[PDB]
């Protein structure tokens, strides 16, 4: 009735970490702010033609 | 951009798989067989074909 279990899959050796969440996204102890997303860079050299 | 190769210069190799970088090959595709043709025959009416 309280606690939302997520487990770790790469472990090192043993923990249990406990957190709080609010109802706002302030509401935290870390952000992950969002930026500009995954970029299709492209290209192609002209010394062996191959692309990248 | 990525190595391929070649299935090293000798049949054995080719056989199967066994490249040079990370392609490896299922095999060779098969084409046909070939095999002698049955020689002709000359004829019988050169000696006597008496049956017994």
């Amino acid at each position: 009735g309280k606690y939302r279990v997520y487990i770790d899959q790469y472990a090192k050796q043993d923990y249990f970490t406990v957190g709080y969440k609010g109802p706002n996204e302030m509401d935290a102890g870390i952000y992950y702010a969002p930026y500009v997303a995954l970029t299709p860079l492209r290209g192609s050299d002209p010394k062996n033609f191959q692309p990248v | 951009a990525e190595i391929g190769g070649d299935h090293g210069y000798n049949a054995t190799n080719i056989a199967a798989g066994q490249t040079s970088g990370a392609v490896t090959q299922i095999g060779p595709a098969v084409m046909g067989m070939v095999r002698r043709a049955i020689p002709n025959l000359i004829a019988f009416d050169i000696c006597g074909v008496q049956p017994m």
